DNA sequence: ATCAGAATCCCGGTGCCGAGGCCGCTCAATTGGTCGTAGACAGCTCTAGCACCGCTTAAACGCACGTACGCGCTGTCCCCCGCGTTTTAACCGCCAAGG
């Protein structure tokens, strides 16, 4: 049958918060630095524990900004989160201008 | 084969200390040796700025005392005081 | 490219976070601002290997970059 | 695909000779020699008609 | 060894050397390494007993990375002072918003 | 009279204050204040008035700054009227807790 | 003693007009004083500190401007 | 040319700051190039921020520079406001930022 | 105890030679000189330590000027420091 | 409430692997001895921090009073959750014909 929307996702917020292992899996975000970093030089062979370390403090930098949108969100008399959310959480750090 | 630092040996014994009875992970005792590493590298660093604050070049243990109550908070600093000065007293008292 | 970024893993990201209920331009929002993030670490990092004549980036220059940028990582010995 | 080869050069800064090793990405127009022994890395563009000799001419060039 | 003759746990010439290598000043006197020292020693030991009271928890022996950040995230000073410090295999705090609670 | 259902009063005065160059929290008061808080941890301090007029200077840009913010948070919440729960969260994001 | 209740609230208004801001509501002013507050009470602790250690019972400008550095909430104009 | 500045043929003692590197603690030893490198470097970005508050004070017909010009000609720079983030001037202020929600229309 | 007074003159008078200056202008301008000068130095210094490096020389300072200037900033300061370098180094 | 049944927790189990013991080195801590000036300290001088008050006045406080955004409620409409269905990133085993 059908289960009521909100709980499987609470309930693997539970369980999310368990394991802190690597959500972005290896390959795609490899290539994606990858093809980033090439914009910048050219033969650039990377230690891969250095990549570890760009997944690391990537997935934790983007887990905090989103529980600092969430709790935007949250003050905005709202559940879901928006965009511009994210925007007013950005405009008080002050990463853009 | 060059020689590599670590602090693993020392912090370990001070673990066996604290806990006989407690293993503990390999990448968890660098991360213990990077964490010595960041608090030192501030006190070193608000101590050069002691120096260039005072105009002096001279580094005593006065200097190593306030800046240390500069950087951390108050109740663990002063602690960590208490025990700082009592092993100075007991080093510098014998030879 | 970017578009390697797959829905779940932002959502993974969220739930990790503990966000509950999710919108639509998120997706895109999340890998441009990944992306910039991104930029400003391995440009500086790509600056470091740079002044190391070397062609491979270190991990050291990495944290060191990271250092750089006020975001102090433990772990790989830094 | 790709062309992993070693060759018989010696590296223009560890001296090592037969430790060079030429990857030649002909999809992408970039190839990359490796030094096999101290670990440096140096690229050029390459065309369809290179061979390790053509980029390790290059690397020679790079250097003086 | 010094460290010996102040009954303590670090070593102080070591400290001693990276004090001259550092470019710390010009010249370095005798027993500020030892207050550095102890401070340090101190500093670890009320981490890790943290620590340890962590792995008492889960009832693990040995210390993974996780009962560490929970350590740190727990006590007020310790957080405040490892604000910007994140820390690899880290997890953050099990926390739930109850206004998403469901009714 | 002229009474004016309202509008021009304080967005009037917004520009006179963003126009403006110089403090506004008068000086005696907020030096007393200083001078409690300084009788708190060491006794009996004397003081030149640069240091105070910094003080003043850096306060006031804090609390500018906190306004900013928590500015951007009301006209996210679809609002004009404030709350301190506004001023919470800005504190909260700004990781000074 | 009551200096707290020293800070006027139309300097609040003030405050908060070249802060931008238009409506203000009247549970504001008490959590304004006690975020300034130890807003204050940090800086001025760190303050005296650099002056304990300066052997010195008078705190200068230098003095606040390099606990202010300190706290990366760092301000020029009068040198330090 | 007697005078290592006008060797360079800039406006700054760079003896000054080979002195300022000595009495640094900063490395053992400092070399020729560098204290003419990093003058030359300060140099230019006082010409350039000073060319934003050349303009910013023409904006008002005042010769003289205030602290409120050189303010707006950071903050309506991209660079130098991304450059001083953490950073306050003394009787600075801040842009005007009158919202569109706030205009009687 | 020398500020950069004159200094700050003659760069204005070669950019805009009819502005005049306040006093506190020229102040938060040898702050702001000052902080540069020593953010760039204590990178440089960890240059040094994080590469074993003895000494500093000028390749080092351009390596640290782009580590703290974004792109259009850092590579007009690194075409204006190389020309120094060429003039100095002719004579 | 209340039962059925998904979802998760939690208990032997075994396996395997790295933490930790361990052990033989050698290089920096040590030990001891020799110049030296930086600074701990004594003391001189004049500034400035402090306290106080009289006079001026502009700035705060209390209230009168409307009023209008904040808010609780409502209906509504829509578009993410989720569970199902393929489906393709990612990753190991065979035909080309040219050499
Ligand atoms: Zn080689």
């Amino acid at each position: 049958h059908r289960y009521r929307p909100g709980t499987v996702a609470l309930r693997e917020i539970r369980r999310y918060q368990k394991s802190t292992e690597l959500l972005i899996r290896k390959l795609p975000f490899q290539r994606l630095v990858r093809e980033i970093a090439q914009d910048f030089k050219t033969d650039l062979r990377f230690q891969s524990a250095a990549i570890g370390a760009l997944q690391e403090a990537s997935e934790a930098y983007l887990v905090g900004l989103f529980e600092d949108t969430n709790l935007c969100a949250i003050h905005a008399k709202r559940v879901t989160i928006m965009p511009k959310d994210i925007q007013l959480a950005r405009r008080i750090r002050g990463e853009r201008a | 084969r060059s020689r590599k630092e670590s602090y693993s040996i020392y912090v370990y014994k001070v673990l066996k200390q604290v806990h006989p009875d407690t293993g503990i992970s390999s990448k968890a005792m660098g991360i213990m040796n990077s964490f010595v590493n960041d608090i030192f590298e501030r006190i070193a660093g608000e101590a050069s700025r002691l120096a260039h604050y005072n105009k002096r070049s001279t580094i005593t243990s006065r200097e190593i005392q306030t800046a240390v109550r500069l950087l951390l908070p108050g109740e663990l600093a002063k602690h960590a005081v208490s025990e700082g000065t009592k092993a100075v007293t007991k080093y510098t008292s014998a030879k | 490219n970017i578009q390697g970024i797959t829905k779940p893993a932002i959502r993974r990201l969220a739930r990790r976070g503990g966000v509950k209920r999710i919108s639509g331009l998120i997706y895109e929002e999340t890998r441009g601002v990944l992306k910039v993030f991104l930029e400003n670490v391995i440009r500086d990092a790509v600056t470091y290997t740079e002044h190391a004549k070397r062609k491979t980036v270190t991990a050291m220059d990495v944290v060191y970059a990271l250092k750089r940028q006020g975001r102090t990582l433990y772990g790989f010995g830094g | 695909i790709k062309q992993k080869l070693e060759t018989q050069f010696t590296c223009l800064f560890c001296n090592h000779d037969n430790s060079v090793v030429c990857t030649l990405d002909k999809k992408n127009s970039i190839g990359l020699l490796e030094c096999k022994k101290c670990n440096l890395s140096f690229q050029a563009p390459i065309n369809s008609l290179s061979q390790p000799i053509d980029i390790y001419s290059d690397w020679i060039d790079a250097c003086e | 060894t010094r460290s010996s003759r102040a009954g303590l746990q670090f070593p102080v010439g070591r400290v001693h050397r990276l004090l001259r290598k550092g470019n710390y000043s010009e010249r370095v006197g005798a027993g500020a390494p030892v207050y550095l020292a102890a401070v340090l020693e101190y500093l670890t030991a009320e981490i890790l007993e943290l620590a340890g009271n962590a792995a008492r928890d889960n009832k693990k022996t040995r210390i993974i990375p996780r009962h560490l950040q929970l350590a740190i995230r727990n006590d007020e000073e310790l957080n405040k002072l490892l604000g910007r410090v994140t820390i690899a295999q880290g997890g953050v705090l099990p926390n739930i918003q109850a206004v998403l609670l469901p009714k």
